[PDB]
């Protein structure tokens, strides 16, 4: 969708693997702010937003 | 019969207890950081910050 109509999705009740996202080279910019990119496999959250 | 005649010792004890209580309560302040518990900071982000 357009930038002024950005598409929002809620993710819950799942087992997420961020390693497969991080190791891929398809992404030009991979910038995480509040957490370290390599520690995402060691944390548990709820109500993720994309 | 009459109580509250020993206010000085009570005041000393109360002052000591209050000082200890505020000292232990001070541990729950952010001080401008992202968290008040050190384990979360250690386990959530990469050392250089």
């Amino acid at each position: 969708a357009s930038v002024y109509a950005w598409n929002r999705k809620r993710i819950s009740n799942c087992v997420a693997d961020y390693s497969v996202l991080y190791n891929s080279a398809s992404f030009s910019t991979f910038k995480c702010y509040g957490v370290s990119p390599t520690k995402l496999n060691d944390l548990c959250f709820t109500n993720v937003y994309a | 019969s009459t109580a509250s005649a020993l206010g000085k010792l009570q005041n000393v004890v109360n002052q000591n207890a209050q000082a200890l209580n505020t000292l232990v309560k001070q541990l729950s302040s952010n001080f401008g950081a992202i968290s008040s518990v050190l384990n979360d900071i250690l386990s959530r982000l990469d050392p250089p910050e």
